[PDB]
Parts: C-alpha cells; structure tokens; sequence
C-alpha cells in the first residue's frame, strides 16, 4: 500500500504499511573510485578501492546531493515500485531545523512527483508505541544518541541532547582491543566479521570490576567461525565493548557524561512539577540497547543520582530494535489515517510552508 | 567482452520488466549466427524456482536471470540472481563462446547476484541460499 | 587464416586458427658449434657437437637476439607462410613486465610486418576454455610451473607463485636412478629415450610407501624397446619419478613447497570471502599434469590441509595438454573477433603504448 | 656492570651499560627438527631443515614458553654471566598489557633470580635521547612500526596506532621482484643475501615517477659480489623497494596508510591546542628509517596534508638505528639511578603489583 | 624525575627572589658530581631579554627562569616562563641527562609557563609572545 521509510544515521529501512518488520536494510553510504558512484551495499562490496562518505551521519542531514542518490537507490533498487504510484511515509530527527524539513518535502513533490507525503518525529512514534503519552526517550542508533522527554504528546525542546558516542564507536573499540590476542582487522573485509561478534557474543556486565578480576582466574574464551572456515577465540572483550557507554571516558571522551548522566541532566533541565512523572516512564529504543543485561545496570546507575525518595522505573519493549518503524507501519494502517496526508495539490497553491502548518 | 559479442536491443527491456516484477525469469542464449545475446522465454510469477531447475538442459548451456525467494524465517524476502550455466558435457566450442561472453551482461545486469554452476549440485537451494545471505549486511 | 602460437618454456606449438590440435611441436633451443646457428630439430639432430642453450626458461624471455630465430624459424621453415599477410596471436606468462610486452609488438611490426597482432593470457584462455570465470589455474609446463588464481576474469597479482620445478627436472632424476640397474644414459641420443619411457609408463602411485614394500616382493617389471630392436626392463623407477611433484626434497630443494602446499599458500594470500570459491574451482594444466591418477592424489592432499568445512574439488579436463593453444584458436575463429585486433596502423599512429590500453 | 635488553621484534639487542653501541645482535627465532630446539644463529645456520616460529612478532609476546628460552640463550650463550650477580633493564613495547608486565617480572624473580629490575618505555627512552619532551615519535622496526605522541614525558594511550608493514615486508618484496632479470631466491641460504643487498644498495627516490621513466633510458646497473665469488647486478629494484613504506598498495595492503598518512590521523586524535606543537617535533627512530634520503622525502609528503599554518618539522638523529638501547645504557651508567632499581625483596613482600606502581 | 636528581637548597630560594621582582633570571645547571641542579647566574632588573639571548652556548644545555615582557598594545605585561635550552649539538649523555631531569623543577616552578627550544629559530620573540598569549583568556 503505503511506503515507510526511517533514514537513521547508518543503516535505512524501508517497507510497506501492514507489515511487522521492514524487509530491506542496507547501509546508508555512498561510494566514489580511489559506475560512477556506488550507493548501499554496491559501494560495501567494492569498499577496498572506493572512499566512502555519510550523508547522513549524527542524525542531521549534512550533503543533499549524495542523500538524494539514497531515496533514488531505495526506490528503484530495492523496492522496485514507481515512486508517482504510492504515499510515503518519512520521519525526521529531534531538532531539526526547518530549513532542511523544507528541501525535504520540495524533493518528494518535484523530483519523485509523490502524489501524498507526511513526516512524523522519531520520538512521538516510539513513545506512541509503548502504549505512553507523558515520558523520556532513550534512542541509541550508531552515529547519534538523542534524549528526548515528551509531556503531554509534545516534546520539550530545552532539554534535548545529543553525546554522538554510540555503537559505531563501539566496534572501533572492539576492533582496536581485539590486536591484543594477535592478528589484525585493518582492511574493511575483516570489518564486518567485528560487527558480527559485538552482535552476538558482548553481553553488559552487572559488575564491571568484579568481573574483570575472576575473568583472568577463569580464562574462559568461546568459539567464533570465521567466513573462511577458521575458529577464532574471543575472551573478556565481550563485557569491556559495551562498558564504554556507561564510561565513555575508555576512548578519550572525558566530558561526555554517558547513559544514566545523560538521563540525570535532561530531567533536571524541565519543570520542577513534572520531573517525577518523568522518572517514572524511561523509555529505552534504539538498536545500541539490544546488549543483554543492559535494561538491569541503567535502572541500578540512575537509582543512585535520583534522591531516595524518587525510584525509577526502566520501560524495555521486546521490539524496541525498530520502534520507530514500527509505530508507523502501524499508523499508516488505520482505515482513518486516510485524511492526514498532505495532497500534491495543497502545496502547488501553497508553496513549502504547508508541511510546518499541518503533521 | 573479449569474444566481441554484442546485447540485443529486446534484452534491455525485458529486464526492466522484471525487476518490476512482470514475470519470474527471462532465459538469454547467443544466436543463432552467434553474433548476438538474444532473449529466448519468459516465465509468469506464477511458476517457482523449482520447476525452472527442471529445466536446465546438459547439453545446452544458457544466461538465466530470476527472482528468488528463500522465505527467511517467514519474511517473504526476494533476491534478484543471475545463473550461469556451463556443463561440463557441453562442446569445447560452446564452453569457450559463453565464457567469454559473459561480460556483455554486466552493463545492463547491475543490481544481480551473479552464481557461477557448472554441473546439478551447484543448482542447489541451499547453495543459493548461503551465497545470497553472505553479501547481506542485514 | 590466422596464426596462433604459444611459445611456452619448452617447446613451441604453432598452427592456423580452427584447428584442433597443433600441427607443429618442437622445442625452443639455439645451437652452435663446440650453418653458423642450428634453430629447433635441427640443433637437436647434431646435438653431440652443439652447445644448447634456451632463449626462454623458467617462463620469462631471457635474450631476444636468439629468440627473434625461433620466431624466423617457425615463419618460413615451419608453417611456410609470409608473416605479412595473417594475423598472428601471442602469449605471454603470468607476472610478465611490461617491456617484454612492448619488446614483442615491436618486432612483429617492424621485423616481420604483421599486419595485425593480438596478446592474450595464458591463464585466462586455459581457464574460459574450461566454462569458467572464476576460479585457481594449476599449470605444471617444463621449465616453470604457477598458480594464478582469478576472480571474475581478472587475476589477482599479490598471488602467483614460481617454483621453477617441472617435467624437465623428472627426466634428470629418473636417468639418474636408472643407473641402478646398471648402464648409462650420459650422451644425448639416450636422453630422448628416457622420456619417452617417462610418457608411456610412469604412473602417480596412491600410497607411496606401501607401493615400495610390496614392489620388492613383487619385482614386477615391463619391457621397453629401444631403437637399435634390444628390449629393456624398467622396474619400480615407473612410479618413484613422479613422486618428486608432491615431495620435492628427493632432488635436494628442501624449500619448494610442492603441488599441494603451493595451491594452499596461494589461496590464503587472496581476501578471505573469495578463498571458499576458489577451493571448489582447481583446474589442471600442463603437459607435467597428463601423468595417470594425478588428479586422484592431488584433491586428497589439498583436503588435509584446508579445514574441516572446506570440501576442494579437482577438475581435469581431457585436453589439457593443450588448453592455452585450443583456446586461442577458438576465439580466433569467431566471427565476432575481428574487432578484437589491433592493426599495424594504430601503431603508427600511438606507439607502443597501444598494446596495453588494448588487450 | 649492569645488563640493558631489547627485545625488539626481529632482532635482540643485548648489552652492558655504559658503552656506546651494543656488542651482541641476533635473530629472535627458535627452531624445531621439520639438539631438540635450536635458538638464534644455530637455528639459522640449519635453516634448510628446520621450522621457524617467532616467540615475539609485531612487537607482543605471543607463547612465553618459546621466550625464555630466548633469554636463557642470552645470559648463559650470549653474554656469559650468571643472572643473579647484575641488574637487568628491560623494555616493552607501547600499548603493553599489565598481564604482560606481570609475567614478565615474575619469570626475572623466580627463575632467573635476578637481584634488581626495571621496566622502561621504548618511546619514552627514544625521545628523552633527543634532547626533547614533547614530541611525536615513529618508530619502524622490522615485524611492527608505532606512531606514540608523547606530551610532557606522558604517552597519550589513545592516538597510538599499528601497521604491522615494516622492513620484513620489503625483503620479501624485494626477493619476489628479483625474480624479474632471472634466477631464483627460494632457499633460506639466498634470502640473507637479498637482506645484504637491501642495507647497502637500496635508497628513496625524491620522484618516484621520474625515476622510473629515466632508468629505462639509462639502464643503469651496480654489482654485487656473492659468497661463491660470482658477481651479481642489480638495476632498477634499488628504489623500487623503499616506494612500499610510502604506498603500501604495492604489496596488496590497500587499507594501511603509509607513513605520511599514519602520522596526520595519529597527530588529530589529540587535543586541538596540543596539535600545532607535534608538528614540529617529528623524531625518527628504527633500523627501517635507516634508507638514504628518507627523512626529505617523508617531510615534503607531511607537508602537503597539513594546513598551509603549520609547518611540520623531522629530526632524524645519526644514531637513531639504536636509540631504545642507548638511551637505556646512558640512563643506567647514571650514579644517581642507584636509587630506581626494584629490589627482589620488594617483590616478595608486596607481589607483582610492584611494578605497577613503581618505574 | 627518572634520572634520580634533586635541587639544592639554594634553588628554592632563588625562585621566590624572582617571584618577587628581586632580580631578572636564574639561571640553573647539572653540578660537576651530576648529582643535584644549582644555581648558576642570576641577573639584574636593568638587563633585558635580548642581552640574555646572546648568553646561550651551542654546546651546555642549561635551564633558564625569566621575567618576559612584551609590551602588548602599550601595557607593560610581564609573564613567568621556564626555558629548557637543550641545543641539537651538545653530547649524548648530555642531551640524556638533561631531559630526563626536567620534572625535578616542576614542584617548585608552579606558575612557570614550560618552553622548549632546540635551536635559535625557537628562541624567537615572536615565538614565545604567541606561545604566552594562547594560555590567556584576556
Ligand atoms: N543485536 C545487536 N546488539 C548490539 N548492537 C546492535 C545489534 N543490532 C544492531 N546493532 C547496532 O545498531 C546500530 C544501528 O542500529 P539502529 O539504531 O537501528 O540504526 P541507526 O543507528 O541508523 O538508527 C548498528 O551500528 C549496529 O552496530
Ligand atoms: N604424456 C605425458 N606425460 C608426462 N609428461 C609429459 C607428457 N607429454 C609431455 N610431457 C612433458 O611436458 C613437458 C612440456 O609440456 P608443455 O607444458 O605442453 O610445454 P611447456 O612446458 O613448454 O609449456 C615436456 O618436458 C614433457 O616432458
Ligand atoms: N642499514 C639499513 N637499511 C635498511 N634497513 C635496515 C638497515 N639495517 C637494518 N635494517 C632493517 O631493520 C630491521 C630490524 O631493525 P630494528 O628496528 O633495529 O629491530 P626490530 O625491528 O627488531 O626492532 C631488519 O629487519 C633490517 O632489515
Ligand atoms: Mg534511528
Ligand atoms: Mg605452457
Ligand atoms: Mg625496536
């Protein structure tokens, strides 16, 4: 039926309203020789001789022309369906400026002719999805982490926040202590194998000091198969990768302040009336939350900076990987939804300032 | 391509025609003067992959462009391949002509996961299978 | 119509495209007394009194003042042609420098008058002939023997390798162990004769140590006719010759790893998502390679070293004593081809430089 | 007097304190029948016969086991001393785990029962011997090169990289090119003369371009004399080996930076006001950046990168082939040092923890 | 400091002379034992920077306390900084020895800028008026 697209900073996923999942993932990137440009996983093959730019990275919109080679990418390739033919559905990050929702929606109804467009907020989709009205969002993606708290459906934009410290440092990190055991993951090809691991072997650790101490007494490593048929061992890096957001000090970032910090001083900055509501309703989202153990140590770390007489609760939905997906396939499905788009025809007769007025 | 061969005009549109998905698989041989790739069938959606392998002949080897379906853990997930078959029973001459030819369909074939088989193991589902899931990030 | 020819290590082979076989065989040796020079069969004849020497060995074109006569020779005394009225294609070895390449063209425009030339790949026509693109091409000739592996018709530089020990080096060690039983092969009238014993009788043995033990309960041996009508015996010499290809420290090189170790080193030295397929797509070449159940030992050895998971298959195609030379000639014979040469008028016009921009 | 070690990666240097150059050089290998176990020279000396395996490549202990038996061969071999009548003075390279350290001052105590140790740093030592205290130092052995920013006498743990392409690399690069103008360099006894000639013949070219269209016209060659007496000639390949360092895609790694490239990303890791200082104290240290003209060319290559406000600067001392070692020495022959040794008694009282807190 | 030197007693009290406008520089060296910094020369309010600068030996690393003024924009601002003189041609051991004994001034010259010249282009005025006003919020 309808079109669903979330851009993200990394990865982009895009479906059809209706379904529970989105069918097509693939990196946001676009590639230039050392074809003339490789977009998505084109430009991940070839990724030894290519140079390799976002244009989305941190969650803002920096290049518009290498971003329209993404939409023209999905479109075509991925989703083969004539783009004049279907209503797409976007979303935008928290505290984006109106200049780039602007260019956004001229882009849609001049170049791809989209009969109906609307643009919806990342935070209100997640939020909705929970089954919640009055909360905080804790969205961790790769290349950004937001905190977003929304009283009453509407956001607060003077406490919103960004550390741009999230998974995609991660694996840096577990690529650079994993030299310790010998061998090397320089080349891109070897890239990925990394990910792989941080997504199926690093666990969140409740005590970080005690484990570190018996890791060495036990010496226990597991079994990791290599594309090539080799065995590789990986030891006590599983619980030190996710450690670093808790303490994002491990990689030289002093003054981030980190997950439970980050929660602490977004709640502080609202009404002094609300404050306790807000403790109440922590929102996780986001695919850098997926770490086991993780929803356990944030409620156990915030406890400590909150005074004794407020106790937090933590909120971590099975399907907070793609809340944000989610929330609107599910919205673009209802039979009312029908008279919420915004027509071709409304902004011939009246220019970009229609999608600031309605959505 | 080093043979020198060439892509008939029909071939451009019939692949556009599937990857908007207006048939399940086209089937291209060289022609009959052997100048030329030209488009020999064309199957419906309705016909599986299944059936298609039946269809491969040993004596006989050809370019096949199809859509698979491999129903990942229950998601209706389609991949867009390109089967070259050679046998090895094929005449040393025919080998030599379609190996080299090859390259004619790299211009207009991007996009396609190209799968190299040469003998009825190779055609296997679960080959494809593992092949399509390797250069998938996802 | 038009000349191929493949001047090899050893021997040359030369014929008219749509053919096929080779019509003209004989070896690439320069000789002159102890008729000023002796070229080909005619050195060979008068060889007790000639100093012999190999204008190309180990693969790679050492002087081309002698080599410009094996080229006459083959022209006028052999294929009795004028060389400025067809078209001739050449081949050259795998890691072969550039000036080599423009060495070669210029002769045949300036020397010969070729009307028009062609350069192929020796790897890559013996692999296309097989209906395959990519794969690892085994070729085992006289003089040298590589490993070039390709990937999508190209081949990769970083992993081809030389041993500089083939077919030539096993008719030195079985006239040499043939002096167990008594005579002697020291002139070179006999040299011819022991190899023709070595391509009529020597076998690749599947045990090696039990076909030792039980040989001397046995003392089984087979009669050979000489060319003056006696008739000699030949032992258990039929099979320890070809040995050496699989453990070449019988003939004092400790360091040469040997068929099996030699495909296994290449393959590693390639990225690590290629290395499964190439496993599965070993082709044979090479005269050294025609010797019986060589394919057999050869796909046991390889199993042992890769892992577990990795299953190599082995392909021996029947013609494979001349794959590059048939598959030269089958492209030349296409009708499509003749847009494919590069006329002596291009030349001219560009200089050598045109040979590598084409091809 | 005292006794200062270097591990190194590719050669151990060993010593007393107070001379000026080191008196005992060689290889860190250990070798096994293909005597039980051959360590250094005799283990090269049969080479032919014998397997190799590195108990330290790229610059980490990889099996302690095979490791002290390196030292052992040092002490009692080598040097010709008991090893609890002297202080020893070790070195470890940058970015070294403290389980390392822990056992590496546990086998100095309780095998070899040395009365007094102390651990230095290897980019600290280097630096402090160029009369400097802020600085960037690139070090390039031979398994293993570092970039180490050090500010105020302390490293910064976070802009410390690793190539693993150093001047082992380029005796293998070098021998495979040899292969050009004939001949072979398969066995062990050829690969120390290809060694030879890279330390007395080879130099950078300031234009690489140049070079090579210039040397074709000139065909300029020099002689180098063998053990057997025959003389050997070498052409182009003298500046052609040396080009790896600076584009390291000529030997397959097309993900590694290269030495102009490795210094400008380690130098923006750091703090924006620290940068402009590491510009301008550039220290050369290592037996590979011993090639002549080396140090011109690597500034003119910085030079472009950086912004046209910064001037970079590059020292490159005479003596930097061994500059770990004699700063080591000079520091030891102080009489003031007396006091910084770590007694063996504190050892047995406080545990390896000693070591942490102490040197 | 690593290298296992002190300062003499005298060291301290000279730097609190300098502090309170009593003299111009002091100046500091290894002792001939090379076992503790001493103070060497000490100058007088009336010379200046430049005469100082001539009193550099290419061949003795030594350690210098000044009293720097500028003249920024008709103020007569004056700043303390730590020079450490350390030339490219003095011996080995010197070079050694002299860096590795820096951090003995450091718990006694709080509020000393730390400069490090290895050659007279570093001694430049301009070089350390540019060094000194980047540390300044004013
Ligand atoms: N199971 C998992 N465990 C940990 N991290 C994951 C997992 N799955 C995905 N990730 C990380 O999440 C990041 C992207 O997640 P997501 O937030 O959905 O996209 P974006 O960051 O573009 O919004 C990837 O960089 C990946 O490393
Ligand atoms: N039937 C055979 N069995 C074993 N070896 C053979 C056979 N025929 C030829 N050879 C060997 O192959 C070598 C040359 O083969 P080939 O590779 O075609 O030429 P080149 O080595 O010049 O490329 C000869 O030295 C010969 O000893
Ligand atoms: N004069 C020279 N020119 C070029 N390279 C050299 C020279 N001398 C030594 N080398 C190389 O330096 C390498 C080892 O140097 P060094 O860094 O001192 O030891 P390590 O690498 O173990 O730290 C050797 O592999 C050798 O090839
Ligand atoms: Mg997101
Ligand atoms: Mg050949
Ligand atoms: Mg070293």
């Amino acid at each position: 039926s309808s079109i669903v697209c979330d851009n993200g900073s990394g990865m982009v996923k895009a479906g059809f309203s209706g379904d529970d999942a989105p069918r097509h993932v693939f990196p946001s990137i676009v590639g230039r020789p050392k074809k003339t440009v490789y977009v998505g996983d084109e430009a991940q093959s070839k990724r030894g001789v290519l140079s390799l730019k976002y244009p989305i990275e941190h969650g803002i919109v920096t290049n518009w022309d290498d971003m329209e080679k993404i939409w023209h990418h999905t479109f075509y390739n991925e989703l083969r369906v004539n783009p004049e033919q279907h209503n797409v559905l976007l979303t935008e990050a928290p505290m984006n400026p109106k200049q780039n929702r602007e260019k956004m929606t001229q882009i849609m109804f001049e170049t791809f002719n989209v009969p109906s467009l609307y643009i919806g907020i990342q935070a209100v989709l997640s939020l909705y999805s929970s089954g919640r009205t009055t909360g905080i969002v804790l969205d961790a993606g790769d290349g950004v982490t937001h905190t977003v708290p929304i009283y009453e459906g509407y956001s607060l934009p003077h406490a919103v926040r960004r550390v741009d410290m999230a998974g995609r440092d991660l694996t840096e990190y577990l690529m650079k202590i994993m030299m310790e055991t010998g061998t090397t993951f320089t080349t891109t090809a070897e890239k990925e194998i990394v990910r792989n691991v941080k997504e199926q072997l690093c666990y969140v650790a409740l005590d970080f000091e005690e484990e570190m101490t018996n890791s060495a007494k036990s010496a226990n490593e597991e079994a990791f198969e290599l594309p090539d048929g080799n065995v590789m061992m990986v030891g006590n890096q599983r619980f030190r990768c996710p450690e670093v957001l808790f303490k994002p000090s491990l990689i030289g970032l002093d003054e981030a302040p980190g997950f439970p910090e980050m929660v602490y001083q977004s709640i502080n900055k609202c009404d002094i009336d609300v404050r306790r509501e807000l403790y109440g309703n922590i929102v996780l989202s986001g695919g850098s939350t997926m770490f086991l153990n993780l929803p356990e140590r944030l409620a156990k770390e915030i406890s400590n900076l909150a005074p004794s007489s407020i106790k937090p609760k933590v909120v971590a939905p099975p399907e907070r990987k793609y809340s944000v997906w989610i929330g609107g396939s599910i919205l673009s499905s209802l039979t009312t939804f029908q008279t919420m788009w915004v027509k071709k025809s409304e902004y011939d007769e009246s220019g970009p300032s229609i999608v600031h007025n309605k959505c | 391509a080093i043979s020198g061969v060439t892509l008939e005009e029909s071939v451009r549109g019939a692949i556009d025609d599937l990857r908007m998905k207006k048939s399940r698989y086209v089937m291209m041989c060289i022609g009959a003067d052997g100048k030329k790739i030209e488009v020999t069938e064309v199957g419906e959606r309705g016909v599986n992959y299944t059936d298609l392998k039946e269809k491969f002949s040993a004596e006989k080897p050809c370019y096949v462009a199809f859509d698979f379906e491999y129903n990942d853990a229950g998601s209706k997930r389609e991949k867009l391949i390109l089967i070259q078959w050679i046998p090895d029973t094929a005449r040393p001459r025919e080998k030599m002509m379609y190996s080299a030819s090859r390259d004619a369909l790299s211009s207009v074939s991007e996009g396609y996961l190209p799968i190299q088989a040469n003998d009825e193991s190779g055609l296997d589902a679960e080959e494809i299978i593992r092949k399509v899931r390797l250069h998938r990030s996802v």
